[PDB]
């Protein structure tokens, strides 16, 4: 998972 | 003002279960990650994991996954950390801290924010031992009219035979901070802790000023106030 | 997980000196790095995030730089209140690992301890035990020796010591030594003394008291 940090963005449409 | 208020220090036997809590105010609890950090005696910080109270999504360090559960009740702004069966190595200070997010990003796709722990709780001291809770005895360390050096005198309080850590010591309800040293506790051969708190004052203040040490041992719900005077 | 090292592990410098601590990561983490300060007895405080952004309430003399694998925290004009332990933390991917820490000590002029001795309280004596305390206050450097003599007889195995971390205002240390006896043993002897050696003292200092006047 090279973009795992993105899993922490809870403030998007998805 | 964001404030994280953690539950009190505890002592628990090996094999027992434990749940500690951190209560949050000053911001929307459901809207930021919040996490737990371990600090073992004399060691550095260890990130344990975070939880997003909004949907209770969690991310653990693999060193702690399956060993602890982090949970949250967003209806009362509270985050929890739990053990099923404590080991002696779980003895530590546990901090709960808001893992705030920084930077600006699009609503229409996931953004790589900068995350940092910007507000921290005061910490919960967890001690895994079979020893029972014991409140401290507090004794004066009386200044003398003669053991005065360089126009300064020293006085203090000896806080003895308590378990577990920690005790906190304030002087005159926190009005006296200057010249105060509270020593790290030592474990006596009895397996009970002891420490001292001292304050240096002008010799002229002996007898004329009032020095009271306020000692708190929350694990025993004990609070002792001792007046100290020259003898 | 991502591994971080910090260098050095401890350093000392003088007030006003420029000092740098280095963090190095096992992979490139861009600017996804934070710095924290922990003062003794206190929870950690965030100083810097996104590698160089200073957090509100942090003095301007703190600065972070570096990108990718290597990062530096610089304190431009070291103050005594900077005596503390500093941690980097990567925020590139969970777990957001902290580095091992770097302790920063203040180097200052030599200062001899002020020495005080405290007899046991009468409240304690009525309980079975007698504690005698020798306090060595505000000295530097940290090295010191305390000897307990009871009626000129050196003691051993019945004392314990504790030492404070470096003081945030004057960069000194303090040390308490506690001599524990039974009331019985305490009642058997008259003169109680703690003998102190330090390099700031041209000679050993001795502070004493005679039991019951």
């Amino acid at each position: 998972n090279e973009q795992e940090l993105l899993e922490l963005d809870k403030w998007a449409s998805l | 003002q964001v404030q994280l208020v953690q539950s009190g220090a505890e002592v628990k036997k090996p094999g027992e279960s434990l749940k500690i809590s951190c209560k949050v105010s000053g911001y929307n609890f459901a809207s930021e990650w919040i996490g737990w950090v371990r600090q073992m005696p004399g060691k550095g910080l260890e990130w344990m994991g975070i939880i997003y109270p909004g949907d209770s999504d969690t991310k653990y360090s693999p060193s702690f996954q399956g060993q602890v559960i982090i949970s949250a009740d967003k209806s009362i702004n509270t985050a929890y950390l739990q053990w099923s069966s404590l080991k002696a190595s779980d003895t530590a200070i546990y901090y709960c801290a808001r893992q705030n997010h920084y930077g600006s990003g699009s609503y229409f796709y996931r953004t790589a924010y900068y995350y940092a722990m910007d507000v921290w709780g005061q910490g919960t001291t967890v001690t895994v031992s079979s020893a029972s809770t014991k409140g401290p005895s507090v004794f004066p360390l009386a200044p003398s009219s003669k053991s005065t050096s360089g126009g300064t005198a020293a006085l203090g309080c000896l806080v003895k035979d308590y378990f577990p850590e920690p005790v906190t010591v304030s002087w005159n309800s926190g009005a006296l901070t200057s010249g105060v040293h509270t020593f790290p506790a030592v474990l006596q051969s009895s397996g009970l802790y002891s420490l001292s708190s001292v304050v240096t004052v002008p010799s002229s203040s002996l007898g004329t000023q009032t020095y009271i040490c306020n000692v708190n041992h929350k694990p025993s719900n004990t609070k002792v106030d001792k007046k100290v005077e020259p003898k | 997980d991502i591994q971080l090292t910090q260098s050095p592990s401890s350093l000392s410098a003088s007030v006003g000196d420029r000092v740098t601590i280095t963090c190095r990561a096992s992979q490139s983490i861009g600017s996804y790095l934070n710095w924290y300060q922990q003062k003794p007895g206190k929870a950690p405080k965030l100083l810097i995030y996104a590698a160089s952004t200073l957090q509100s309430g942090v003095p301007s003399r703190f600065s972070g730089s570096g990108s990718g694998t290597d990062f530096t925290l610089t304190i431009s004009s070291l103050q005594p209140e900077d005596s503390a332990t500093y941690y980097c933390q990567q925020s590139y991917s969970t777990p957001f690992t902290f580095g091992p820490g770097t302790k920063v000590d203040i180097r200052r002029t030599v200062a001899a301890p002020s020495v005080f001795i405290f007899p046991p309280s009468d409240e304690q004596l009525k309980s079975g035990t007698a504690s005698v305390v020798c306090l060595l206050n505000n000295f530097y450097p940290r090295e010191a020796k305390v000897q307990w003599k009871v009626d000129n007889a050196l003691q051993s195995g019945n004392s314990q010591e504790s030492v404070t971390e470096q003081d945030s205002k004057d960069s000194t240390y303090s040390l308490s030594s506690t001599l524990t006896l039974s009331k019985a043993d305490y009642e058997k002897h008259k003169v109680y003394a703690c003998e102190v050696t330090h390099q700031g003292l041209s000679s050993p200092v001795t502070k004493s008291f005679n039991r019951g006047e």
